[PDB]
């Protein structure tokens, strides 16, 4: 409850902030512009390696989130288990990193 | 033996400790004396209430107040 | 269905230890200890009768007992329990351990006074024995018959009479 | 087809999650963990057809614990009823359903 | 009315899908499902799921609808639309006042129409979250589980280097 | 029964829905999908946390992972789709009609 | 693709079909269909070709809305019974959502629209995988949940796949989707006779399984996706005209073909149960694909071709291709009726 | 159908209580069918590679027959344990249930009117 008041106050300290900046210099008048980029006009290419680096943190994110437990996980009764399951999960993204090591996956962003 | 680990140690010291320290992490806990109480003392925190039993007439083990020296204890974890 | 039988405000009257839990977590050791079983016979009754409405008259020893402890300091080690208290009550967390001088001076002026030894290490989460007068309940879900299982294989398995009997093969 | 490997080589791979009466860590019972025990006790090895008819009352009274249509159902009443009389003035709450008595314990 | 407040996150969650299965445009579209995702958490959190509530943010949120977004911003540079959204929000206002007329609905299955504290549970877990500690039981209790996760997470990386290379 | 998980149902429709019949940008559709999953772990979540049902608390994680997983893989697709056209739009995928 | 990672993804495949056949736990079984379907999916991709990435784009966002839609059925099974085991449903929204989800797998009418195209996108190998090894799952699911399956929805996805895959083969000159619709019908026949008797389900997707083996391990060893080059057949190799010949007239349901085996078996088991025009008028609709099986081999098939002179080069070598149980497939899928009784292994 | 009775011991291809059933003879017509479904398998694995059909692999087509066969002796002992379940739970339920099978009462023709239908 405190703590909605307090994202609240953030939302709208945030807003009143950045609608003074819009609209405390547009009570200027100073002068209408017309105007008429390293590339021109060329559409922008894909690049694959950037949406390889973001799968790639993707999949990371979600074996993180798999290892996310571990502090409650340490607390079990079933130490045997939980450490060779623990070890596992970490080896699995060791694997994971291995195998984007040796397929050139981490190549020009290395 | 030495020649390959003396070269990637010349080449890649991050792999060299990572694989040293992650081969540690796996074996030292099979070789380690305090990875018994470790399960004792996360088997010795009581989370929930010791819900007492029915005292059917023969139970010597089981003590009938905390303070009997008889059931179990946690002089091994006051010592350790 | 039926209609739910509840006690009248009479059987819920008692009186209550109307302290804080800071009040309750400093002498809970010696509580443990010393109201140990009316405290026990309770939580068998509450465990095994699996039903508030039967564990009434148990509770209400509960609330005798507790009060008849608190007198008791009250009457001998008022003040360095009431100086441990404070202490125990300024914590957010409510430590026990920024707080041993104080309980040092309680535990040794209830040792001196009562001849009470706070509990040790382990000791109040042991699983104890009750002897109680009481009848073990015979069906403390009100289950009702379970259905009978049905007939298991009985009898020597003999061949098929004439085999699959599957519109002209014979075997 | 259900390749019973689990019962065959002996192994618990999935039992544990399945059902709320199972071992759960902590001891933490569910909120209808009695209703499901009897309901599972009740429906054991009949087989599913016998367990439609023969086990109704436990399985009704688990589905009212799961989803308490019947006790919502009957609050609904009571505030409804509630609700009319304070509007006619046939009624007013005690001082203890209006928050002027200084909770019991 | 702050009773209701879960009931009133949902009602915003419904609407922000309706923001967005409309579709003005991918970008657009991803806004949408990240107001939703937020507001859905909400509810999560409302009840006592601290730490699915933060798997929401953390993952959903801050992790794959950033390599939506990301994606979208690389790979892709009304009245179909609008006409959508108000049918849905029309759609999804009159059964607000039809379950606060009445406090019950049957669209598909029988709805109450009171607020959801009524069906909660009065008792205490003493020192854990009982979510936590269900979480935690994926490391003890979990191990077939945690063993074909981790298989199929390995089996995804592989496949996102195999069908990525097009080779 | 529960009020909320009407809402929680009809967003799931809503995004199965706007998935099912528009023939628009391919990660339109992925969005829907995901909305899709979105939806579930909410619902999912509420009856797990409503019923105390302890062990089930490691299911909606397992429900996002997987998908999320199964996202990433989408995205791969239309990645493709997106170096053969230069577009998502899903009527470009016409060459297995005939 | 590198060999070693070939077979670790066919083996996820495996893994994920091995999860759904054997768990107790509805979440398995949504895990079991997400690793089957991410495994699949670089098979699918093995050529890199633009068709081939629409036929896995395509396949995906089938399974993907059939697995939501699996759990989201889970999820009501939850609510309205507050356990996870696989067994029969608890409320017929879940029933019906879960036939739904089971039927988009299969790809049984109306969400039938998906097989003809991908399995045209992808090589004879995936469209094998595809047509035999991803039908068993779902129908091990179905197997199971059978005390809940409403009568009325499977029995109007089945007769809508068996009309659907009949009058869609007629006007068809590619090999792949012949069997992709061939496929729809087949799927039809297994889930109509599914609350009368799954035995005789299981014995019809034992025989489909054979009979499609073989027929896409003929189509794989003579390199031949349409009907004109499978014309050229038979003066390269003779034998395999003769195969696809007794393959495609036991696919059918020709006596005394074992393609005809599950079907008869199949009405055998719905006048029991004392329908009648149903399996009359199935069989009817079996008889258009019969009937342009007819065609597809009298016209085509049989009576001898033009051919060209580079054949008279492709004489002097002999098929080095694995034809991996081809023999002992098409044995099974011809020469198998009097050994009709041996469906009890199967109960 | 049956399958409550292979759910207490799953995945046994052939049980205990089917050693209590008669195997099949060697010269079991079925399993002859087997085997003979071995040659053809042996004759057409010959004519797709291009080989002389009824002469080139004799222990080729010896090992299709030998395996065939023995592939077909289990599968055989399957079948007649099936049928031999289904013929056992069949009597048993008529014996557990004698209200539902009644020994209707058998009547001879010289009671019986048939009703005569001339062809003329
Ligand atoms: C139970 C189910 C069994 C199902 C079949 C299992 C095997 C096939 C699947 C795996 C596979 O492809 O293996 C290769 C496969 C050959 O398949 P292929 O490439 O299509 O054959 C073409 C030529 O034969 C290729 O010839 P080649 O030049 O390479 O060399 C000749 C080869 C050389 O052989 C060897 O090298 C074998 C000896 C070494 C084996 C390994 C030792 C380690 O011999 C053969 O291939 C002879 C034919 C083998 C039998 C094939 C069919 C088996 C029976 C199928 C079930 C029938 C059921 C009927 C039911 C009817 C009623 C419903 O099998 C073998 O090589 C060995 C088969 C052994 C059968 C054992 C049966 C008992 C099982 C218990
Ligand atoms: C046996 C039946 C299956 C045989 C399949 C292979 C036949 C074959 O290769 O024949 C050629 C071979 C002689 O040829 P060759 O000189 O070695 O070389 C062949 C040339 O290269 C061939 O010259 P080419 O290829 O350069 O040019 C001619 C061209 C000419 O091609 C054409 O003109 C095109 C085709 C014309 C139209 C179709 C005609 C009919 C063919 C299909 C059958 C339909 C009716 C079946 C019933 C209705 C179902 C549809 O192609 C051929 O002739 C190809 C050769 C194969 C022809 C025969 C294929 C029969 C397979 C279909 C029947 C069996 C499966 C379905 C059965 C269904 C249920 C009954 O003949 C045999 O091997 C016949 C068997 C003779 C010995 C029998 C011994 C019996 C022993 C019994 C005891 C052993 C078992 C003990 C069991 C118990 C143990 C414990
Ligand atoms: C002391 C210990 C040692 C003692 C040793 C004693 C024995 C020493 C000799 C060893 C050899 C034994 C041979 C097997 C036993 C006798 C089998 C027999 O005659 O069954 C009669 C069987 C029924 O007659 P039965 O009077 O009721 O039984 C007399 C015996 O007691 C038969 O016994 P059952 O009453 O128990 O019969 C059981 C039942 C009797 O059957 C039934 O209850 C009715 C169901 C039968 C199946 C109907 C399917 C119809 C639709 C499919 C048609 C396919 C196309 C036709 C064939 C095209 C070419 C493949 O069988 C079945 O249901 C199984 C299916 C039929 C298998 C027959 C054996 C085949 C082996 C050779 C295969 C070669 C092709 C044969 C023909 C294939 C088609 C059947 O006849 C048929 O079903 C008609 C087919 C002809 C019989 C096969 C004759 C075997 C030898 C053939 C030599 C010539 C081969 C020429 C080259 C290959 C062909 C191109
Ligand atoms: C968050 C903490 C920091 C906040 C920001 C700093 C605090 C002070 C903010 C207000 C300062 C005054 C107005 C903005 C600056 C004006 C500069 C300028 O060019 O002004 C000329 C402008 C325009 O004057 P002009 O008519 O000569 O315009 C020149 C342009 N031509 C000739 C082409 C038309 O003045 C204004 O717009 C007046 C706005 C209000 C001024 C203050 C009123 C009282 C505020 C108390
Ligand atoms: C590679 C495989 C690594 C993990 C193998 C199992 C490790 C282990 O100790 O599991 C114990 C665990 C748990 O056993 P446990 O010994 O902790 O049992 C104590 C009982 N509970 C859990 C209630 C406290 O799992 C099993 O025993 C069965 C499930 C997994 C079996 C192994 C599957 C391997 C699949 C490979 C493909
Ligand atoms: C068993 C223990 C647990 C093992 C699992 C957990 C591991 C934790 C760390 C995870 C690391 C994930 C990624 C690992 C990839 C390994 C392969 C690799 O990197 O090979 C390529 C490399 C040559 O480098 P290059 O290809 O050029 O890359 C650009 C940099 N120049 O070539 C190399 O770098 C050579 C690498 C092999 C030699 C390393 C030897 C280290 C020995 C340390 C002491 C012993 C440790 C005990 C375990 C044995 C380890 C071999
Ligand atoms: C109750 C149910 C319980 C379970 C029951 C069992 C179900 C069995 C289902 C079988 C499904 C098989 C699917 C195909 C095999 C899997 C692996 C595969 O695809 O192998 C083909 C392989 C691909 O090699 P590649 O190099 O990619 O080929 C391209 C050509 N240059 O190589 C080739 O392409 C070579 C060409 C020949 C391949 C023929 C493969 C035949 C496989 C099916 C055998 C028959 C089915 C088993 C018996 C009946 C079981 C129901
Ligand atoms: C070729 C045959 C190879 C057989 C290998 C062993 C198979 C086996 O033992 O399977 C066990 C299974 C019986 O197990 P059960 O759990 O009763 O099956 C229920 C099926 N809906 O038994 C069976 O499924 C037997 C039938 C298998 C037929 C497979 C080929 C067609
Ligand atoms: C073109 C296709 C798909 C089929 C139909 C067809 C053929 C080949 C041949 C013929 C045929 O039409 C039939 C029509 O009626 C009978 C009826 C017969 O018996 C009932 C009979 O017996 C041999 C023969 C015939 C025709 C016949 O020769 O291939």
């Amino acid at each position: 409850m405190n703590l909605m008041i307090t994202l609240l106050t953030n939302f709208t300290l945030a807003t009143l902030l950045v609608t003074i900046a819009f609209w405390l210099p547009q009570l200027n008048v100073y002068s209408e512009k017309t105007s008429p980029d390293p590339m021109g006009s060329a559409r922008l290419p894909f690049s694959m390696k950037f949406f390889l680096v973001a799968i790639t943190f993707l999949l990371f994110d979600l074996e993180i989130a798999l290892l996310l437990p571990l502090p409650w996980a340490s607390q079990t009764t079933n130490l045997n288990t939980m450490l060779t399951m623990a070890l596992l999960l970490i080896f699995l993204l060791a694997v994971s990193l291995a195998y984007e090591w040796t397929q050139k996956g981490l190549e020009w962003t290395e | 033996v030495a020649a390959f680990l003396k070269n990637v140690w010349a080449k890649e010291p991050v792999l060299v400790a990572s694989f040293a320290i992650a081969g540690l992490a796996v074996i030292l806990p099979t070789l380690s004396p305090y990875t018994k109480y470790s399960l004792m003392i996360n088997r010795a925190t009581p989370y929930n209430y010791p819900v007492p039993l029915r005292d059917d007439g023969n139970m010597p083990d089981v003590p009938s107040h905390p303070q009997d020296p008889q059931g179990p204890s946690l002089e091994w974890l006051k010592r350790l | 269905p039926g209609i739910v039988e509840l006690p009248s405000l009479e059987d819920l009257k008692v009186q209550e230890v109307k302290v804080s839990s800071s009040v309750l977590k400093a002498a809970a050791h010696h509580y443990g200890a010393q109201c140990d079983k009316p405290n026990k016979e309770f939580m068998l009754c509450r465990w095994e009768e699996k039903d508030p409405r039967r564990c009434l008259e148990e509770g209400k020893l509960v609330n005798q007992c507790a009060l008849e402890f608190f007198r008791q300091i009250k009457r001998h080690c008022a003040e360095p329990f009431t100086e441990y208290w404070t202490c125990i009550d300024y914590s957010g967390l409510q430590l026990f351990r920024r707080c041993r001088k104080e309980q040092a001076q309680f535990d040794k002026c209830v040792l001196d006074k009562l001849g009470w030894v706070r509990p040790d290490l382990g000791e109040l989460s042991k699983v104890t024995k009750v002897k109680t007068d009481r009848p073990l309940p015979e069906n403390p879900y009100h289950s009702r018959a379970r259905p009978e299982p049905n007939p298991e294989v009985e009898g020597d398995l003999k061949p098929a009479r004439h085999g699959s009997r599957l519109f002209f093969w014979t075997m | 087809p259900f390749f019973d490997v689990q019962k065959k080589l002996g192994v618990d791979l999935d039992h544990w999650m399945t059902i709320q009466s199972a071992e759960q860590p902590h001891r933490i019972p569910a909120r209808c963990h009695a209703f499901e025990k009897e309901w599972i006790e009740c429906a054991h090895g009949i087989g599913s057809i016998r367990a439609e008819k023969e086990c109704k009352i436990e399985f009704e009274d688990f589905r009212e614990c799961l989803l308490r249509q019947k006790t919502m159902k009957r609050l609904n009443a009571i505030k409804r009823q509630r609700d009319k009389l304070i509007k006619e003035g046939k009624y007013t709450p005690p001082p203890h359903h209006s928050g002027q008595e200084d909770l019991r314990p | 009315m702050m009773t209701y407040i879960v009931f009133i996150l949902s009602i915003i969650f419904v609407m922000g899908f309706v923001g967005f299965s409309s579709k003005p445009s991918p970008i657009y579209g991803g806004l949408g499902l990240i107001v939703s995702g937020g507001v859905g958490c909400g509810i999560v959190l409302n009840f006592g799921g601290s730490f699915l509530g933060l798997m929401v943010f953390l993952i959903y949120l801050g992790g794959m609808m950033v390599v939506f977004g990301y994606t979208t911003a690389m790979a892709t540079e009304n009245k179909v639309v609008l006409g959508t959204f108000i049918t849905g929000l029309l759609m999804e206002f009159l059964m607000v006042y039809y379950v606060l007329k009445d406090k019950e609905v049957e669209i598909v299955f029988k709805f109450n129409g009171m607020g959801d504290w009524v069906i909660y549970d009065t008792g205490d877990s003493g020192f854990f979250s009982e979510e936590a500690m269900g979480i935690a039981a994926l490391y003890s209790y979990g191990t077939w589980l945690v063993i074909v996760t981790g298989w199929s997470l390995l089996i995804g990386v592989v496949v996102i280097m195999e069908i990525t290379r097009g080779n | 029964m529960s009020l909320v998980y009407m809402n929680i149902m009809m967003a799931f429709t809503v995004s199965l829905t706007g998935l099912l019949m528009y023939r628009s940008h391919l990660m339109s559709s992925l969005l829907c999908l995901e909305g899709m999953m979105l939806s579930l772990f909410i619902l999912a979540t509420l009856m797990i946390l409503n019923s105390h049902f302890t062990l089930a608390s490691m299911m909606p994680i397992i429900l996002l992972v997987f998908a999320a997983c199964e996202a990433a893989l989408g995205l791969s697709l239309l990645v493709m789709v997106s170096n053969t056209y230069g577009t998502d739009y899903v009527q470009n995928l016409n060459l297995l009609q005939c | 693709m590198n060999p070693i990672i070939l077979i670790i993804i066919l083996m996820t495949v495996m893994l994920g079909t091995i999860i759904v056949m054997i768990s107790t736990h509805w979440l398995l079984i949504w895990i079991g269909f997400e690793m089957n379907m991410l495994a699949i999916i670089p098979i699918m991709m093995k050529k890199h070709n633009p068709r081939a990435t629409e036929a896995s784009t395509k396949y995906f966002l089938t399974q993907s809305t059939a697995s939501m839609l699996l759990m989201m059925a889970i999820i009501i099974n939850l609510m309205f019974s507050g356990q996870w085991t696989v067994m029969k449903l608890f409320n017929p929204m879940a029933s019906m959502l879960m036939t739904m989800a089971l039927a988009m797998k299969l790809g049984m009418a109306p969400f039938h629209f998906w097989v003809p195209e991908v399995t045209q996108g992808i090589p004879l190998s995936s469209g094998l995988i595809l047509l035999t090894w991803q039908k068993l799952a779902p129908m091990s699911v179905l197997y199971q949940i059978l005390p809940s399956i409403n009568l009325d929805l499977i029995l109007t996805l089945s007769i809508l796949s068996i009309t659907i895959g009949g009058w869609g083969g007629l006007n068809q000159t590619q090999l792949r989707k012949i069997m992709a619709y061939s496929s729809i019908a087949h799927m039809g026949w297994m889930t109509a006779v599914l609350l009368y008797n799954p035995t005789m389900t299981l014995l019809n997707l034992i025989i489909y399984i054979i009979m499609t083996s073989t027929m896409f391990t003929l189509f794989m060893a003579n390199s031949t996706t349409t009907t004109l080059s499978l014309s050229h057949t038979w003066n390269k190799a003779p034998i395999m005209t003769i195969l696809v010949l007794i393959t495609l007239l036991s696919m059918g349901g020709l006596p005394p073909l074992s393609g005809f085996m599950p079907k008869w078996m199949i009405i055998q088991e719905m006048t029991k149960n004392d329908s009648i025009i149903l399996p009359t008028l199935m069989a009817i609709t079996a008889l258009l694909n019969l009937y342009f099986y007819m065609r597809l081999t009298y016209s085509t098939a049989l009576t001898m071709f033009p051919s060209t002179n580079n054949m008279k080069m492709k004489w002097q070598f002999p098929t080095t291709k694995r034809m991996t149980l081809l023999p002992t497939m098409t044995v099974l899928s011809t020469m198998l009726l009097p050994l009709t009784p041996i469906l009890s292994i199967l109960e | 159908m049956m399958t409550g009775r292979q759910a207490r011991a799953p995945l046994q291809f052939l049980p205990d209580e089917a050693r209590s059933l008669p195997p099949p003879k060697l010269t079991d017509p079925r399993l002859a069918y087997i085997g003979f479904l071995g040659y053809c398998s042996g004759l057409i694995d010959n004519a797709i590679r291009r080989r002389p059909v009824l002469s080139a692999g004799l222990h080729r087509q010896f090992l299709y027959i030998t395996s065939f066969v023995f592939v077909g002796y289990y599968l055989l002992k399957r079948q007649d344990y099936m049928y031999a379940v289904r013929d056992h739970d069949m009597f048993s339920y008529i014996k557990s249930h004698p209200e539902d099978f009644p020994e209707k009462d058998k009547k001879t023709y010289r009671e019986v009117f048939e009703e005569f239908h001339p062809v003329r």
